[PDB]
RNA sequence: CCUUCUCAAACAUUCUGUUUGGUAGUGAGUGAUACUCUUUGGAGUUAACUUGAAAUUGCCUUAAA
């Protein structure tokens, strides 16, 4: 027997849990709505998972919408086998750069410039191709 | 040497021969043309594609022009030219004379249009160019409207003709043909004596035997194209900055025509050869290419015979031609050649790799294959969105397509191509301007 | 700075590293790398730069690529109302002098309509290399051209100020496409600690062009941006030293 | 009464939405009105009377013409009404396009098709080559009629209705 | 059933010239080379590739009734 959840792919831009829950509630109040968003550069992965109340609500909403078309996108939506356990994909965002540096004085960092460049000329010396500086 | 003046034939005949650019006739021709003039049967054997067109040809307009006023209705001479390719070519040598007047010339061909064919036979073609089997169709059907008055019979390129599988066609035609005043001739360039015991029919006295006489210093290049629409950037073959010497095989005159203007618009050196050129531009082009270093030309099995531009970097075997005799053993072209350098590639729609095995049944170890992109998007749209000859009419670059499928069509067991799969069917994935070609 | 002979032995002995026997187009490209403490901070900025160079590797890009597989060619983007003003056959009378000709002059209107459909898009822009645009639109280009073709300094548009003052007329397009052509090599200034200007193709003019390029560019950008260390390579290469500057290094301690 | 499988394939049509989309498309393509041709040809009339032609576009709607586009084959999508006075006329299209692999689509009403074409009726209106603007909307559209209509409705081929 | 930042000043009067500014993406994935970093926290940056806007679980009411 299948699951109560509905897999949804093909999710256009401007279609999120506002719109997900907003629309799909018409099939009954849904337990869960998740949209798979991007770890950075905030936007989605264009698919998400849902679950409503009972298997029947999933029947209704799915089959009603399974091939439904919108904007440029026809939305392939279908249930899953027993369970399938929506787990992960928390709401993400675009996590801004945190800049810590540079705690050390030019001692070890300008050193590591030195030793790193010296051993660099070592590296090109292994190539081997002979340079200077 | 044989020239136009001696024979004292009609002013228009040889006067028009003066328009082929020939100032005189070769030794194979000198060994033949006046020697033939008689009731004397002739059995030609000579260099491959040595120019024997004129040689055994001029009998036709001679005998007939002496009988010119006569039947004009019962078709005068029949040539049997087996290969769809060479058939259409040597018909290109039926076009030879504008000053051909009294004569008409049947193109009688496998895969041509029957209703068109006999629909033109009712008009009493004077001299015809056929292929044996469906010619049996028209002497079983139309013979009354054609047949009985025949004058001269010549088997040209007896090569596969006399071999097994055309024999029914033959022994039936000659058994039916009006041998009474018929002039029997069996021609080729080079073929065995087994022709003889296979020639036991249609030989009466008078004849005499005229003979005027893969290489491992070369490896045969190899390519596998899955997409049957397969196209190539010869620029990366031409990356030497305009300088290459490249020769390119493909099927038919229509096709070389198409590729000629097309690849003219991808802006490459463009020089081509086919039956539809006169002898004038065959000279100008091929000898221009012996005066050329940078460039390419496209030659079908017309120029697969003996013609020399040396040290060609590349022999493109594209859309494999007729004859594995020539295909395999003409490779003393590059090496052991004029001792120039290069190799020879053939672009293979996939399933036919057994042809390869046939070639490796002919036991040459082969090597190359690299990664051409049939998914280059440009060349995909760089052809079949743009329209030209099919942009003149709805009947043209088609004719390119047609020609390809007909020459490809004549081959059944000759090549490995299965009646069932790609021959002709799944190759229709190359069909049109419209793609995917279902 | 810097010594001439250093980068000259690097470029010639570099020709040694490329002397050993697409993939070719991968290998032979010579790239100039440059670093710093940090590049311009906490802003993704797509602004490009018009470099002043010894000459342009455009013309060698053209002629040597006239036989190439990719066969690059030219674009430019007009505004809405200038299109009908400047025809295609107008601007052809002129550009020829330098041997340089555009193909297609389109409106972003047509990018937003016919050239959307991201495969029709990216397939329409990816067959190019050198790009043009106009500033007034370039501000609007981020959303239209989309996140793909800003991944190549190739495809990302150069900008230009085409409009004259006021009510633009074509003369400045005629001479100013030459201005954006001959002396100038656009280059991009991303985030992070690292920027490698894409420089040239080795099979083009003798190192006499390229080394001078290295000079003018190198000391050019050294000035304003206070770079840390400078390298050169050929697309593949373990980096080649030229000017190792720890002087301005200590500026790290200046602010911190 | 029980109705033959070749009928009752009408009565299965495109939904509110998909139809709505199809007309979102074609309503771009209205074949120009009569006063239109009179327009352009009057203006150009005066022009070339005193003082460069991209290929025009529309939907190709002639029934004879339409079946003519098919069997070549040309067309891309075909719209077929559910009501023809001699219901005979169209019975063979849904089979035909079938065997020819053409995207046929049943859209309800002959007034509804007839109105996009500047006529009172069509019962068949179809297009083959389209401008590049909507080419994607086409590929997806036909993908939508495949997916909606075509997919699960193989059943209609058997099963006398009624 | 949505429609896209299509320009600025400054400088010098030249049918244009000079100069500084102004632009955060559909996503998915290929990836061999580096830079840089900071205490494992791997962060920002480095050639150039495939793609039907493809998929699976990286903690205001008159655009009504």
């Amino acid at each position: 027997e299948y699951s109560g959840i509905i897999y949804v792919s093909r999710l256009p831009h401007g279609f999120h849990e506002k719109e997900l829950s907003k629309y799909f509630a018409q099939f009954g109040d849904l337990k869960e709505v998740r949209l798979a968003r991007n770890k950075k550069t905030g936007n989605s992965r264009h698919y998400g998972f849902l679950e409503f109340v009972n298997k029947e609500d999933a029947m209704i909403a799915q089959e009603s919408m399974n091939n439904y078309l919108l904007m440029g996108h026809l939305l392939q939506v279908r249930v899953l086998p027993k369970g399938a356990k929506i787990e992960k994909l928390y709401k993400y965002k675009k996590r801004v750069l945190v800049e810590k540096g540079i705690t050390k004085p030019v001692k070890q960092l300008k050193d590591n410039m030195k030793q790193k460049h010296e051993e660099r000329i070592k590296k090109l010396a292994k190539s081997g191709i002979e340079f200077k500086w | 040497v044989e020239k136009f003046e001696e024979l004292k034939l009609s002013q228009p005949t040889l006067k028009a021969i003066e328009k082929m650019g020939f100032t005189t006739m070769t030794s194979v021709q000198a060994r033949t043309i006046p020697p033939l003039l008689a009731g004397r049967d002739v059995l030609g054997a000579a260099k491959t594609g040595s120019g024997k067109t004129l040689a055994f040809l001029i009998p036709a307009i001679e005998l007939l022009h002496s009988l010119k006023f006569k039947p004009r209705n019962g078709t005068g001479i029949i040539v049997i030219t087996p290969t769809r390719e060479l058939a259409l070519q040597i018909f290109g040598v039926a076009r030879e004379l504008m000053e051909f007047h009294s004569q008409t010339f049947g193109i009688v061909i496998g895969g041509a249009n029957r209703r068109q064919e006999a629909e033109k036979l009712m008009k009493g073609v004077n001299m015809l160019i056929a292929t044996p089997g469906r010619l049996l169709d028209h002497l079983q059907n139309t013979k009354g409207f054609v047949f009985k008055n025949l004058k001269a019979l010549i088997i040209d390129e007896a090569d596969r003709i006399l071999e097994i599988g055309f024999e029914d066609e033959m022994r039936q035609i000659i058994k039916i043909l009006p041998n009474e005043d018929r002039q029997s001739m069996l021609f080729s360039a080079t073929q065995t004596t087994k022709v003889e015991d296979l020639a036991r029919i249609s030989l009466r006295p008078g004849p005499l035997f005229i003979n005027v006489v893969t290489a491992d210093g070369l490896e045969q290049g190899y390519v596998v194209c899955d997409s049957d629409k397969r196209f190539l950037l010869l620029f990366s073959f031409l990356k030497r900055n305009q300088k290459k010497k490249i020769i390119v095989f493909l099927s038919s005159c229509n096709s070389v025509k198409y590729y000629a203007e097309l690849l003219n618009y991808i802006d490459l050196p463009v020089l081509e050869l086919h039956g539809k050129q006169k002898q004038q531009k065959r000279t100008n082009t091929f000898f221009e290419f012996c005066n050329a270093e940078r460039g390419i030309l496209i030659c079908t099995d017309v120029a697969a015979r003996g013609l020399d531009i040396p040290a060609v970097d590349w022999i493109i075997q594209f859309d494999p031609p007729d004859d594995p005799r020539d295909y395999i053993h003409r490779v003393g072209r590059t090496a052991r050649g004029t001792k120039g350098k290069g190799k020879s590639l053939m672009f293979l729609t996939p399933n036919e790799l057994g042809f390869l095995r046939y070639l490796k049944a002919s036991k040459v170890p082969l090597n190359e294959y690299e990664f051409p992109e049939n998914k280059i998007a440009n060349v995909q749209s760089q052809l079949e969105k743009l329209i030209k000859s099919n942009y003149y009419l709805h009947q043209t670059a088609k004719d390119g397509y047609r020609s390809y499928l007909q020459a490809y069509a004549s081959h059944s067991l000759k090549t490995v191509y299965q009646i069932d799969k790609l021959d002709l069917a799944k190759v229709a994935k190359s069909y049109g301007f419209p793609v995917p070609p279902k | 700075a810097i010594p001439r002979e250093r980068v000259i032995k690097a470029v010639n002995e570099l020709i040694k590293f490329t002397s050993k026997p697409e993939e070719e187009l991968k290998k032979d490209l010579q790239l100039i790398v440059v670093n710093n403490k940090s590049f311009t901070g906490t802003s993704k900025s797509f602004k490009l730069k018009l470099l002043n160079v010894k000459h342009s590797f455009y013309k060698p890009w053209k002629e040597a690529s006239a036989t190439a597989v990719k066969d690059f060619k030219v674009l430019l983007i007009l505004k809405d109302s200038d299109i009908k003003k400047v025809s295609e056959d107008d601007l052809f009378d002129q550009l020829d002098s330098e041997g340089i000709k555009v193909d297609e002059i389109i409106c972003g209107k047509d990018l937003k309509t016919v050239y959307k459909a991201y495969e029709a898009r990216n397939a329409f822009i990816s067959q190019f290399s050198l790009i043009l645009a106009d500033d007034s639109i370039v501000t609007s280009l981020p959303k239209l051209m989309g996140g793909k073709a800003y991944n190549k300094v190739e495809t990302t548009p150069i900008s230009i100020r085409t409009h004259a003052n006021k009510e633009f007329s074509l003369t400045t397009l005629t001479n100013n496409i030459k201005k954006v052509y001959m002396n100038q090599l656009p280059v991009k200034l991303p985030r992070g600690t690292t920027l490698n200007v894409h420089l040239g193709n080795l099979e083009w003019l003798r190192p006499e062009e390229f080394v001078d390029n290295v000079e003018l560019i190198s000391e050019q950008l050294i000035k304003a941006y206070q770079i840390r260390s400078i390298f050169i390579k050929t697309n593949r290469s373990p980096v080649l030293p030229l000017y190792y500057n720890q002087d301005v290094l200590d500026e790290l301690e200046a602010k911190k | 009464l029980k109705v033959p499988p070749t009928i009752a394939q009408f009565q299965y049509t495109l939904d509110r939405n998909t139809a709505a989309e199809t007309f979102k498309l074609f309503n771009k393509y209205r074949p120009e009105t009569a006063a239109e041709k009179k327009e352009r040809l009057t203006k150009e009339a005066a022009a070339v009377a005193e003082g460069a032609s991209p290929k025009p576009y529309a939907v190709k709607y002639g029934l004879n013409h339409v079946v003519a586009l098919i069997e070549n084959k040309k067309a891309k999508l075909v719209l077929i009404a559910n009501d023809v006075d001699p219901i005979e006329l169209v019975v063979f299209l849904p089979a035909l396009c079938k065997k020819m692999g053409v995207p046929y689509a049943i859209v309800k009403g002959k007034a509804r098709l007839g109105t996009l074409v500047n006529q009172k009726t069509s019962a068949v209106a179809a297009l083959t080559e389209v401008r590049a603007e909507d080419e994607a909307a086409l590929a997806k559209l036909v993908s939508t009629i495949d997916a909606n209509f075509a997919d699960k409705y193989d059943e209609v081929k058997k099963h006398w209705g009624g």
